[PDB]
RNA sequence: GAAACUGCGAAUGGCUCAUUAAAUCAGUUAUAGUUUGUUUGAUGGUAUCUACUACUCGGAUAACCGUAGUAAUUCUAGAGCU
RNA sequence: GUAGGAUAGUGGCCUACCAUGGUGGUGACGGGUGACGGAGAAUUAGGGUUCGAUUCCGGAGAGGGAGCCUGAGAAACGGCUA
RNA sequence: GUUACUUUGAAGAAAUUAGAGUGCUCAAAGCAAGCCUACGCUCUGUAUACAUUAGCAUGGGAUAACAUUAUAGGAU
RNA sequence: CCCGUCGCUCCUACCGAUUGAAUGAUCCGGUGAAAUGUUCGGAUCGCGCGAGAAGUCCAUUGAACCUUAUCAUUUAGAGGAAGGAGAAGUCGUAACAAGGUUUCCGUAGGUGAACCUGCGGAAGGAUCAUUG
C-alpha cells in the first residue's frame, strides 16, 4: 500500500520522482534528444532534394508513393519527405530548394507509407499548395 | 547600478500619487530633502495634478521659478522638491494655505487652512542627544535639528513648531489618551486614541488606536503620530475626521445622494 | 593563569598599574574585571563576572553586542576552541502532498569560556556581527540535560 | 557677447540574458560592522604672536597672436601676451 | 583560535603561529540544464500541470580575460593600459 | 522543560488577477468624469479584496513529537 | 493459423586500429605583458634648498602562453556486427488439437534452420477423483 505519514512527504515526492520516467511522453520532453533530431526541436526545416524515390504501401493497399530524399541544410542530415497530391513529384527536381514540415504524428510514420516523418511544404520559395491549384508559378531559377 | 538612480518609472511611482498608468514612461522623482521619497508629494504633482494651475510640466517649471510658491513659510523653486506629512504649503498670490494630511484612504489631501494655522505645523521627535560641546539637541522625523530642547521632551512626542520664528511653542508626551493619526500602512490616515501600547524588547511596539465610531485597529509605533493632548487634534483635520467607511455604507451614501 | 598567547591578553580599557583602586568603581573602572549584561531578558552567568578569561567576543565581557535574531538548538559538535556547531532541528512542508519532511541546519557559533557544553544539550544562540568566515551567532544560554 | 579657462555631468538612461544551482533572487532581518557629491535643519571664537600687504599678496597658462612638423587623427613642438 | 596587515568598515579577506577541525542517504561533493531569479503567463471542480528571453524589481555583461586613473560614486568600456 | 498544531493582528511595490463607479457612439479599453453654463461647483473620483512557505506578536492547551522520573545527591 | 536460418532493398543506432581530432572548465610545474607599491637614479625646472621625467631594483595583482592529468560537449574513421521495415522468394514444420515426442521455466551440451537432448522444477495439463 501507499505510504501515509505524516512525515513521510520527501518519500512522495522522490517515489513520483522516480516514476514519472515511467512515462513515455514525459521521458521524451525530458532526456534532450530533441536536440539530435533531424529538425533539433522546429517545426520546419529547409533542405536540398537530392533524389526521387518510389515508396511502396503497406499492406493492404498497393501503391508507389512518391518521395524525396532530402539533406537538412542546418545540420546535413538526410530524411525521407512524402510529396503530397496528383502529380506533385513533377514540381521536385534534384538539387531544388524545399521546405520540411512534420507528417503530424510527431515523428512516426502516416497511413500506408512505411518510414516517413516529413513532407514536402514548399518548393523552390514556392507552395506545393500554390502549384497544385495553378495560383502561382514555379521560378525558372 | 554603478550609483544613484535618477529616474522613477511611472508604474514603480508611490500609488497614492495616482499617476495614469498610459500618462507616460516616468514619474517625477521626488528629490533629496526634509521627506522619504514613498511619503512625499513633490510639488509638480501638487501644482499640475491637483490644483490644476499648471497643464505641463513645463508650466509647473515656470510657476515655480517665479518664487510663487512657499513650503513651511520658505520659497521653494525644485519642482520634485518632497513635501509630507504636516508640511504648509502657501501661495500668496491666490491667497492659498494648505496642509498636507492623509485622508482616510491614506492619500495626500491638501487641506485648506486659515492665515493663522498656516503659522506653525506639528513634528515628531526621532530621538534626543548631546552634539558637540555637550549641547543636547532633538530631530524630527522631517529632517529638523533642534538645539537646547525642552529637557521634558523625547522621542516620538510631537512638537508644536512656530514656522515664522523656528521654535517649539509647546509639545506633546506620547502616552494613552491621546488622538493620533496613522502616518503608514493600511491603517494610514485613520484618527483615533491610543488605548494601550505593548512593548517587545529588541522588537517594534505595537500600538491600539480606538477611533471615534469605536472601530478598534493597531499599528506600528513609527507610524502614530500624536495630533494633540486628550481627543482634541491641535489642527483642523480633513473631511471625515479620519473616520474609515466600509464600501457598504459609502455604497449607501452614494446612492442616496444620486437621487 | 590565561596568558596562554604570545601575547599578553588583556580587556581592553581596563587600566591596571593604576595609583589608585577599583573599591567603589563600577564594572571596567579601576582596573576592576569588565563585564556588561546583554538584555532581552538573558541573565549574566556568574562565571564571567568573576572569571578572569580574556575573550574579545564574549557576549558578557567582550566587544560583541547582540542584536537580530535568537535561535535555540543542540549541541552537534564541541571540537572546536571557541566555538561549537549546532544543529537546528525543523519540519519543511511538502505543499503538493499536504506532508512534511525532516531537515536540519548546522550554525557554527562562538561560546565562551564562562559556557560549559557539551555534545546534545539544549542551547540558545544570538546574533552578532562576523566573527569568522562561518561564525555569526554566540551562545547565551546553556540547558545541561 | 563667439572662442577659451574654470565648474558640473557623462556611474543615470537604453540594450541583452552569456556566465551563474544556497549562488543570483523572493519574503524576512542586521549594521552597536561601514561609506554616502547632493537636498533639508542646525552648528563654525585662539592662524600673525619678536618679519609684520589685509584699503586685498605671488608666479604662470588658455582663448588670441605667429614660426611650424607629419600622408594622417579634438596627432603634435617652439615664440609673444593677458 | 591568538596577534597583526589591508579595507569605508566585519570576516581566513591576507600574513605568522597554533589546534584538527568543517560537510555528508535529512543526498554532501561531482555532473547536466536548449538554467539569469522574482513580480507573473496559459489551463482552471478541488488538488494540480506547463511556461516565464522580453517594457516592473533585483543581478550580471559590454568581442575574451586582466589592471587601473578620475571621481561622492566605476574595477566604467559611446574611459584608459596590456 | 522544549516544539509541532490552531485562532487573531501587524507588516507584506506597482503593473497583472478579482472587483466598485463612470454611455471612449458600443466594445476591447482608459481613469475618467458629472450639474450649469455660474468669470463656477461636486472637500469631484481615482474604492475594496486576494496573496504558498519562512519570519514577528497574540489567545487555546484537545491531538501529537522530543526531554525527565527512584542508588533521593528530592521539595520546603 | 504459424516459427526460424538462408536470399534481396532501405533505415537506425552499436563496436572499432587510427598511441584519433576539436572546444570549454579545473589540476601539476614553468615563462610572463601591463599596471601599482618600493629602492636607486637625476634630463630638467623655480627660490643650499623644493619639485621632478626617462631609466633601474625587488615585490603584489596578473592577462597570455607552454607542460601533465582529469571531467563536460561535439566530431572523423578502413572494417565488423546487431535490430527494424518492405503484396505475392528458398528449405523445412518448431508452436496452436494429446499440433501428432503435452507445453513451458532454470541450467548445460549439440545440430542448416526452426530446434533436440540430459538434470531438477511448474500446470499456465491432456488428471481437481481409489477409504482402492
Ligand atoms: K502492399
Ligand atoms: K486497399
Ligand atoms: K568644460
Ligand atoms: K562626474
Ligand atoms: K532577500
Ligand atoms: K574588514
Ligand atoms: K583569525
Ligand atoms: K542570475
Ligand atoms: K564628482
Ligand atoms: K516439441
Ligand atoms: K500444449
Ligand atoms: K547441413
Ligand atoms: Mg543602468
Ligand atoms: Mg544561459
Ligand atoms: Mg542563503
Ligand atoms: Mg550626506
Ligand atoms: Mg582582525
Ligand atoms: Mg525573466
Ligand atoms: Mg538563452
Ligand atoms: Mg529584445
Ligand atoms: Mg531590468
Ligand atoms: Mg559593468
Ligand atoms: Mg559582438
Ligand atoms: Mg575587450
Ligand atoms: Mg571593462
Ligand atoms: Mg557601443
Ligand atoms: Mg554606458
Ligand atoms: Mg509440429
Ligand atoms: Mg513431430
Ligand atoms: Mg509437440
Amino acid at each position: 500500500g501507499k505510504t501515509r505519514g505524516m512525515g513521510a512527504g520527501r518519500k512522495l515526492k522522490s517515489h513520483r520522482r522516480r516514476q514519472r520516467w515511467a512515462d513515455k511522453s514525459y521521458k521524451k520532453s525530458h532526456l534532450g534528444n530533441e536536440w539530435k533530431k533531424p529538425f533539433a526541436g522546429s517545426s520546419h526545416a529547409k533542405g536540398i532534394v537530392l533524389e526521387k524515390i518510389g515508396i511502396e504501401a503497406k499492406q493492404p493497399n498497393s501503391a508507389i508513393r512518391k518521395c524525396a530524399r532530402v539533406q537538412l541544410i542546418k545540420n546535413g542530415k538526410k530524411i525521407a519527405a512524402f510529396v503530397p497530391n496528383d502529380g506533385c513529384l513533377n514540381y521536385i527536381e534534384e538539387n531544388d530548394e524545399v521546405l520540411i514540415a512534420g507528417f503530424g504524428r510527431k515523428g512516426h510514420a502516416v497511413g500506408d507509407i512505411p518510414g516517413v516523418r516529413f513532407k514536402v511544404v514548399k518548393v523552390s520559395g514556392v507552395s506545393l499548395l500554390a502549384l497544385f491549384k495553378e495560383k502561382k508559378e514555379k521560378p525558372r531559377s | 547600478a554603478r550609483g544613484l538612480k535618477k529616474h522613477l518609472k511611472r508604474l514603480n511611482a508611490p500609488k497614492h500619487w495616482m499617476l495614469d498608468k498610459l500618462g507616460g514612461a516616468f514619474a517625477p522623482k521626488p528629490s533629496s530633502g526634509p521627506h522619504k521619497s514613498r511619503e512625499c508629494l513633490p510639488l509638480i504633482i501638487i501644482l499640475r495634478n491637483r490644483l490644476k494651475y499648471a497643464l505641463t510640466y513645463r508650466e509647473v517649471i515656470s510657476i515655480l521659478m517665479q518664487r510663487q510658491v512657499m513650503v513651511d513659510s520658505k520659497v521653494r523653486t525644485d519642482k520634485t522638491y518632497p513635501a509630507g506629512f504636516m508640511d504648509v504649503v502657501s501661495i500668496p498670490k491666490t491667497n492659498e494655505n494648505f496642509r498636507l494630511l492623509y485622508d482616510t484612504k491614506g492619500r495626500f489631501r491638501l487641506h485648506s487652512v486659515r492665515d493663522e494655522e498656516a503659522k506653525f505645523k506639528l513634528c515628531k521627535v526621532r530621538s534626543v542627544q548631546f552634539g558637540q560641546k555637550g549641547i543636547p539637541y532633538l530631530n524630527t522625523y522631517d529632517g529638523r535639528t533642534i538645539r537646547y530642547p525642552d529637557p521634558l521632551i523625547k522621542a516620538n512626542d510631537t512638537i508644536k513648531l512656530d514656522l515664522e520664528s523656528n521654535k517649539i511653542v509647546d509639545f506633546i508626551k506620547f502616552d494613552v489618551g491621546n488622538v493620533v493619526m496613522v502616518t503608514g500602512g493600511r491603517n494610514r490616515g485613520r484618527v483615533g486614541v491610543i488605548k494601550n501600547r505593548e512593548k517587545h524588547k529588541g522588537s517594534f511596539e505595537t500600538v491600539h488606536i480606538q477611533d471615534a465610531l469605536g472601530h478598534e485597529f493597531a499599528t506600528r509605533l513609527g507610524n502614530v503620530f500624536t495630533l494633540g493632548k486628550g481627543t482634541k487634534p491641535w489642527v483642523s483635520l480633513p473631511k471625515g475626521k479620519g473616520i474609515k467607511l466600509s464600501i457598504i455604507e459609502e455604497a449607501r451614501k452614494r446612492l442616496a445622494a444620486q437621487s | 593563569a590565561e596568558q596562554t598567547e604570545k601575547a599578553f591578553l588583556k580587556q581592553p580599557g581596563v587600566f591596571l598599574s593604576s595609583k589608585k583602586t577599583g573599591k567603589g568603581k563600577r564594572p571596567g573602572k579601576g582596573g576592576n574585571r569588565y563585564f556588561k549584561s546583554i538584555g532581552l531578558g538573558f541573565k549574566t552567568p556568574r562565571e564571567a563576572t568573576e572569571g578572569t578569561y580574556i575573550d574579545k567576543k564574549c557576549p558578557f565581557t567582550g566587544n560583541v553586542s547582540i542584536r537580530g535574531r535568537i535561535l535555540a538548538g543542540t549541541c552537534h559538535s564541541a571540537k572546536m576552541n571557541r566555538t561549537i556547531i549546532v544543529r537546528r532541528n525543523y519540519l519543511h512542508y511538502v505543499k503538493k502532498y499536504q506532508r512534511y519532511e525532516k531537515r536540519h541546519s548546522n550554525i557554527p557559533a562562538h561560546i565562551s569560556p564562562c559556557f560549559r557544553v557539551k555534545e546534545g544539550d539544549h542551547v540558545i544562540i544570538g546574533q552578532c556581527r562576523p566573527l569568522s568566515k562561518t561564525v555569526r551567532f554566540n551562545v547565551l544560554k546553556v540547558i545541561p540535560a
